[PDB]
RNA sequence: UAGUUGGUGGGGUAAAGGCCUACCAAGGCGACGAUCUGUAGCGGGUCUGAGAGGAUGAUCCGCCACACUGGGACUGAGACAC
RNA sequence: CAGAAUAAGCACCGGCUAACUCUGUGCCAGCAGCCGCGGUAAUACAGAGGGUGCGAGCGUUAAUCGGAUUUACUGGGCGUAAAGCGUGCGUAGGCGGCUUAUUAAGUCGGAUGUGAAAUCCCCGAGCUUAACUUGGGAAUUGCAUUCGAUACUGGUGAGCUAG
């Protein structure tokens, strides 16, 4: 019932907050093409269990800070 | 053209200019005749055509033809200009509305009378 | 047997002290129900002209398979430099084409059709162009014949 | 270097037809042998082998004539891999007003766009037979 | 604005009668120039056309014996291709389904322009009111009847004893006694002259 | 507060109502939030006369609704009509 | 890009929040176009076109912004108020 | 109640494009959207007669789309017409051999919610008809959630040898 991304991480450095990349698939709306497009997402972690390369699914939340309003669910896979 | 090309950088359209840049996208423009005078054509023609320089309100200064036989034009006039081309003469792009303004419609004449601006004889 | 005569032009050819005139017709002759034929004729004066590409026409004649008074299935076609497309309609449509193809698709007995040119209009390459689609059009007996197959197996 | 096995098999069976041969012979695998099968099934050809010496498998399609003409007049590649082309149950393609047939890869396996439209379900555009 | 003028010139220029006038004397001892234009160059019926010239000149024909003008009869020929049928068909049934010429036809009136006239004038009732339009279009199971002021006029008594001359057709019944008539259903196209073809201004108008 | 009022469309001295629920400070024929029905002061032959849903106004009652005098003259006589 | 990106204590709001403040750390965005620069109110819709598209945003409806030009706050349920 | 009594113009007639002759002038006066007319017989200039097309309107100018497959996704090209970098290597990216197990991201299907009203289309209703107004539908080709399918593409594990 809520929502949910599951991405890859790219940082670790922040205290408490991972960033973590998500990939989507498209169709390109003239030429049909499929199209892969990507975003950049803030994430609150509060015992830095994530690290740069593992596997993490995130959910939408309330505002944490200026640029962080989702919060990590569980690591689906470690580096 | 390939798919992943037309991905990169789509087609591209060239605009397009007008032919008449001194109306400024209007239907007929205001200008005040600077000199009235005559021409000759371009081969293969011969003759004696009326133009006149005139300054319009847009901030332009061009040229116009002088339509029918016989006008009463002259020096500081202020004539009403419409679009179109007299062909034979290179750089004249314009006409002269006649009975607008200060031009006079033509004499002794009773067919096309709505041009050239001639009211119905009695 | 309805004959049109789509084309008429003045040729000329250059010889020493001045240039001999001539004239060429293209001419389509039909039957109104699938039997048509083009030709063109050469003479010195048009009705001479006019004739031979009459006779041409009727010596040079195919057989082409209709659906009632349409177009079997969309047809692409080309020769040269003009391309044409042709697609059948509903009753009442009529034919809607230019000259050179209205000439051809009436005397081949078509009533309704929608038709368009690509490339060059040279009146000449389009008759024959709508002439090689005409010829290559195909039928669903001539389909299931090929394929081993029945006419309701095919649909 | 080689990236459309199916586009390869496809321009074979055209130059065999355009010169006349009898049979046609390339490297198999398991889609080129389902869309034969799906050829012969719709009559454009007769039989369809596969023969295994060790690791290479061959497919060997044995083509029809009738009359002077090739029964396959015409041949075309939709789906191609520099463009996927996925269509739904209600927009599959029409070849020749019905008198020639779609090749449709769906999650039922391969099919004709009749057999498609019939089951109601969409997928992948193979190629154009007619 | 209705045509107003000459009408033999205008029939003769179509080459056919166009029935504008009574019909007391044929059309040849009407005018004597028959198969002549109306122009000092007017010539014979021979000369040739171009397609174009036929489409034009049919539409022509078929509007003048109506006096419909072209922006009406472009909105009815946008409306029959609208509708379904033939689109000849449609067009012919909706010219023929005016009330002028249902009273014209029902013999009120000797021409059209005398319809046009009886009914403009307040002289025609229509289902049991009177109406002012001649292009009011006239439904299955109608009912028309001449006004009881309307009624004892010379012109209507000599209109009904010359249709008496024509056959009143068939989707029309009339009690000629107490000057009422019955309009039952649209003509199909077998009741009106074959002569007339539909299909130049088909394409005239789809161009 | 919110009301339920007529909000005039139709031409020029034919006019023609819609009943309307919706908050007071809009304008006239704006911004509403349902439309139960509608009134024709001037209906004529096999053209209807008013419409309301019943169930839908005595929802909307219930719930602090006002409706102002026309429109519960309306409601009064189309419960007496049916 | 240096309140800049994140964290802790405190302040502040009807309310989450660098919204503000004192420290701690060096982060944050960018060839999937950051920064700079030109132009522009947005949509339902309208015109054209076989369609795909192209042009457009008067009159009607929804949202936003402005009120001689800039900076503020008061009263009030609600304004930074033609 | 009165009495036809109060009420028709504009463009055009060489071709493209329906509609032709005579007078006046002689590369002059002039016309002209393109091709082009006029330098003594002008169906193309001005007038007149005649005719054609529209009609309380008729013409001109300006602007947008179309015709234009003339930016080509549908739907174009590159030997000589415009167009293959002077030739390699290589980064990001695009695409990628065969078999098998699994996943369900792409892809396909069902259900639910939403997609305001007006506008477009259909069947009716009220205006003497029509414009116009209006009832009910259809449509809004989209988005989101959830449940299913596994042929193809992608991910993961294992295996193979034609590259």
């Amino acid at each position: 019932t809520v929502r949910t991304l599951t991405g890859k991480v790219v940082s670790d450095k922040m205290d408490k907050s991972i960033v973590v990349l998500i990939e989507r698939r498209v169709q390109h709306p003239l030429y049909g093409k499929s199209i892969r497009r990507s975003t950049k997402l803030h994430a609150h972690d509060e015992n830095n269990v994530a690290k740069i390369g593992d596997v993490v699914t995130i959910k939408e939340s309330r505002p944490i800070s200026k640029t962080k309003a989702w919060t990590l669910v569980e690591v689906v896979e470690a580096a | 053209a390939t798919t992943n090309q037309l991905i990169r950088k789509g087609r591209t359209t060239l605009v397009e200019k007008s032919k008449v840049p001194a109306l400024k996208a209007c239907p007929q423009r205001r200008g005040v005749c600077t000199r009235v005078y005559t021409t000759t054509p371009k081969k293969p023609n011969s003759a004696m055509r009326k133009v006149c320089r005139v300054r319009l309100t847009s901030g332009f200064e061009v040229s116009s033809y002088i339509g029918g036989e016989g006008h009463n034009l002259q020096e500081h006039s202020v004539v009403l200009i419409r679009g179109g081309r007299v062909k034979d003469l290179p750089g004249v792009r314009y006409h002269t509305v006649r009975g607008s303004l200060d031009c006079a419609g033509v004499k002794d004449r009773n067919q096309s009378r709505s041009k050239y601006g001639a009211k119905r004889p009695k | 047997l309805v004959e049109k005569l789509v084309a008429v032009d003045r040729v000329a050819k250059v010889v020493k002290g001045g240039r001999i005139f001539s004239f060429t017709a293209l001419t389509v002759v039909g039957d109104g129900n699938g039997r048509v034929g083009f030709g063109r004729g050469k003479a010195r004066e048009v009705p001479a002209a006019i004739s031979k590409a009459l006779e041409a026409a009727r010596r040079n004649m195919i057989t082409v398979d209709l659906a009632g008074t349409t177009l079997q299935h969309p047809v692409n076609a080309r020769h040269g430099a003009s391309r044409v497309y042709m697609q059948p309609a509903s009753e009442g449509t009529g034919v809607i084409a230019g000259g050179a193809m209205r000439a051809v698709l009436e005397a081949a007995g078509v009533h309704n059709v929608l038709a368009k040119c690509y490339g060059s209009t040279n009146a000449a390459n389009v008759v024959n162009a709508t002439f090689k689609g005409l010829r290559d059009m195909t039928s669903p007996e001539k389909v299931a014949a090929k394929r081993g197959k029945s006419v309701e197996e095919i649909q | 270097s080689m990236q459309d096995t199916v586009a390869d098999m496809l321009t074979r069976v055209r130059n065999a037809q355009m010169a006349k041969k009898q049979t046609v012979s390339m490297p198999s695998s398991k889609l080129k042998v389902a869309i034969a099968n799906v050829l012969q099934q719709e009559g454009y050809i007769s039989n369809v082998e596969v023969a295994q010496e060790e690791t290479k498998s061959t497919l060997t399609i044995t083509l029809k004539y009738f009359e002077g003409k090739p029964v396959i007049e015409m041949v075309k590649r939709v789906s191609r891999p520099g463009l996927r082309q996925y269509r739904g149950k209600d927009k599959l393609p029409s070849v020749k007003q019905g008198l020639g047939i779609a090749i449709v890869s769906t999650s039922k396996g391969i099919m004709t766009d009749r057999a498609a439209r019939a089951a109601g379900i969409g997928g992948e555009v193979i190629a154009f037979v007619s | 604005a209705r045509y107003i003028g000459p009408k033999c010139k205008l029939s003769r220029r179509e080459g056919t009668d166009l029935q504008l006038k009574s019909g007391v004397k044929p059309f040849d001892v009407k005018t004597k120039k028959a198969n002549k234009a109306p122009g000092q160059h007017g010539q014979a019926r021979g000369g040739k056309q171009s397609e174009y010239s036929l489409q034009l000149r049919e539409k022509q024909k078929v509007r003048r014996i109506y006096g419909v003008l072209e922006r009406q009869f472009s909105n009815y020929y946008k409306e029959a291709a609208r509708v379904k049928g033939a689109t000849g068909e449609n067009l012919l049934k909706l010219l023929e389904s005016r009330l002028d010429n249902v009273v014209y036809r029902m013999g009120f009136g000797s021409t059209r322009a005398e319809a046009r006239q009886l009914v403009s004038h307040r002289s025609i009732t229509l289902n049991g009111r009177r109406v002012n339009i001649a292009s009011i279009q006239v439904k299955a199971g109608d009912v028309i009847a001449v006004h009881e002021g309307a009624k004892q006029q010379l012109r209507i008594k000599n209109a009904i004893e010359l249709a008496a001359q024509r056959g009143i057709p068939a989707w029309i019944e009339v009690d000629h006694s107490k000057l009422e008539g019955t309009f039952k259903a649209a003509p199909d196209r077998s009741d009106l002259p074959a002569e007339i073809n539909e299909s130049l201004i088909v394409e005239l108008y789809s161009k | 507060m919110v009301v339920i009022r007529l909000a005039r469309g139709g031409a020029k001295k034919r006019p023609f109502y819609q009943i309307v629920v919706t908050d007071s400070r809009n304008a006239r024929d704006g911004r509403f939030i349902e439309r139960i029905g509608f009134f024709n002061p001037t209906a004529q032959g096999q053209a209807e006369k008013l419409r309301l849903d019943a169930d839908r106004f005595a929802h909307w009652v219930s719930q602090g609704a006002q409706p102002s005098e026309r429109v519960a003259s309306l409601a009064a006589q189309a419960k007496k009509a049916t």
